[PDB]
């Protein structure tokens, strides 16, 4: 969308080499950029229902989402971060709502040789830059 | 060089030296002072000792810290006068309960840093390290104690936190029903000493019946189920069901008038809460830690159990290990003295920058 957006991707491939793509999600349930070598289109219904999925006291939370023909379990699901990761070794996911508890969203895939949580500060803190910006 | 682990429970603390098969040290998790005002407080089995001229308190309660000053003079007591070390040279691995508050693992992280000044730390889920100690990454732990039982199931060594399952029932809570069921027998146990008997008499002569209504049968048919025991002052006492009916407790917890489902039960809950994908592991690898899961027969109940809940086909294993009263402190051992793991460890240089919340970044 803008110069600062591209110049956030940059940085958080630059900074993180594990990082194998990323997807930014805008405030409308929208793809603001992601980078060419992942579409993450036909997956944004499941991707939007786990963003604004809110529990009451019962009911279960989806435990399992796909994105671009991988299958990656929930393993962590706060307002901050979401990780999901795929039991056959095809990599991870980090889904951390922007603002917090928001509609929007960086999404990083994880090279699989990666512990999932490892890149979590950082992307954390790239979807806090991006609260202004999208 | 050589690291420490320490695993703080509710009644008893393990601590010890990384790469040792066992704890150094395991002591009664209590703080001692004076009736009157010799020292201004005593920790362990010399509180325990001098008990009748002290006043008893019990700074962790359901696995949770919760007298911080009581805590530290532990960690102290520990690390001085148990392990005879001193903190700041040396790492220090330390256990905490699943869904142990954010600032509960600050405080720690606060103390062990700025007044123990331990050259690096850590802190790991107990359930998760019982795992470890069975060779495993990826299963289902039940970890039971005495303040405190916990379903924790857990992928590639990390719990699932939104399918952990805590119940506040655990051997404490069986002692003091084993003492509430021996007063229909006659005899008469009230003090915090003779609770200790019962304690004594709950560990050698309880155990879980495969079937209970099977074993009432049995027990109220005869006396091939009696046991006799001996209390301290001379008496011999005999008991008979009693010794299956303390432990169906957490088979069945209105039998101490609370609502919650069974130990069995909530192990199914927990695995039903994860994704299906991962529930045959799950099921197959059915870990039990702690003190309170050592009542033989316990390990085939539950196997029996699960398998009337689960699929019908559902390949269930029930890994009970001999050394389980110990199984937490024995996978912080190992987790500790690993080559691999000297990466982990949140440095003094780490804290300094960041200070207490640090111990989010780097342990889960
Ligand atoms: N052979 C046995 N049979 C039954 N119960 C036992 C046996 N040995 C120990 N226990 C019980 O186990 C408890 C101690 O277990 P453990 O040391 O694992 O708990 P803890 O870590 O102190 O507490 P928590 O994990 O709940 O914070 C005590 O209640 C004790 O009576
Ligand atoms: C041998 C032993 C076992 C234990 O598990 O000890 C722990 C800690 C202990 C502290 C008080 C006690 C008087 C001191 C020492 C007993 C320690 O309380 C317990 O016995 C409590 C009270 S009765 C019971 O089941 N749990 C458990
Ligand atoms: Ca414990």
């Amino acid at each position: 969308m803008s110069e600062k957006i591209e110049g956030i991707i940059d940085d958080l491939l630059n900074v993180e080499e594990n990082a194998d793509a990323i997807a930014i999600i805008g405030k409308d349930g929208q793809i603001v950029t992601q980078t060419e070598n992942w579409n993450v289109s036909n997956d944004l219904e499941i991707i939007n229902e786990l963003l604004n999925e809110k529990l009451a006291l019962g009911e279960k939370g989806i435990t399992s989402l796909s994105i671009q023909g991988i299958k990656y379990m929930i393993v962590e699901n706060t307002e901050e971060r979401k990780i999901g990761t795929n039991i056959t070794g095809k990599g991870h996911v980090l889904i951390c709502p922007i603002p917090i508890g928001g509609p929007g969203a960086l999404i990083a895939y994880v090279n699989p040789r990666a512990g999932p949580r490892d890149l979590l500060f950082n992307v954390q803190e790239y979807a806090k830059k991006l609260i202004n910006l999208i | 060089t050589t690291a420490l682990v320490c695993d703080n429970g509710s009644g008893l603390v393990k601590a010890g030296f990384a790469g040792d098969d066992a704890p150094r040290a395991v002591f009664p998790s209590i703080v001692g002072r004076p009736r009157h005002q010799q020292k201004d407080s005593y920790v362990g089995d010399e509180a325990q000792s001098k008990r009748g001229i002290l006043t008893l308190k019990y700074p962790i309660e359901h696995g949770i810290i919760t007298n911080w000053d009581d805590m530290e003079k532990i960690w102290h007591h520990t690390f001085y006068n148990e392990l005879r070390v001193a903190p700041e040279e040396h790492p220090t691995l330390l256990t905490e309960a699943p869904l142990n508050p954010k600032a509960n693992r600050e405080k720690m992280t606060q103390i062990m840093f700025e007044t123990f000044n331990v050259p690096a730390m850590y802190v790991a889920i107990q359930a998760v390290l019982s795992l470890y100690a069975s060779g495993r990454t990826t299963g289902i732990v039940l970890d039971s104690g005495d303040g405190v039982t916990h379903n924790v199931p857990i992928y590639e060594g990390y719990a699932l936190p939104h399918a952990i399952m805590r119940l506040d029932l655990a051997g404490r809570d069986l002692t003091d029903y084993l003492m509430k069921i021996l007063t229909e027998r006659g005899y008469s146990f009230v003090t915090t000493a003779e609770r200790e008997i019962v304690r004594d008499i709950k560990e050698k002569l309880c155990y879980v019946a495969l079937d209970f209504e099977n074993e009432m049968a049995t027990a109220a048919s005869s006396s091939s189920l009696e046991k006799s025991y001996e209390l301290p002052d001379g008496q011999v006492i005999t008991i008979g069901n009693e010794r299956f009916r303390c432990p169906e407790t957490l088979f069945q917890p209105s039998f101490i008038g609370m609502e919650s489902a069974g130990i069995h039960e909530t192990t199914y809950n927990s695995i039903m809460k994860c994704d299906i994908d991962i529930r045959k592991d799950l099921y197959a690898n059915n870990v039990m830690s702690g003190g309170t899961t050592m009542y033989p027969g316990i390990a085939d109940r539950m196997q029996k159990e699960i398998t009337a809940l689960a699929p019908s086909t559902m390949k269930i294993k029930i890994i009970a290990p001999p050394e389980r009263k110990y199984s937490v402190w024995i996978g912080g051992s190992i987790l500790a003295s690993l080559s691999t793991f000297q990466q982990m460890w949140i440095t003094k240089q780490e804290y300094d920058e960041a200070g207490p919340s640090i111990v989010h970044r780097k342990c889960f």
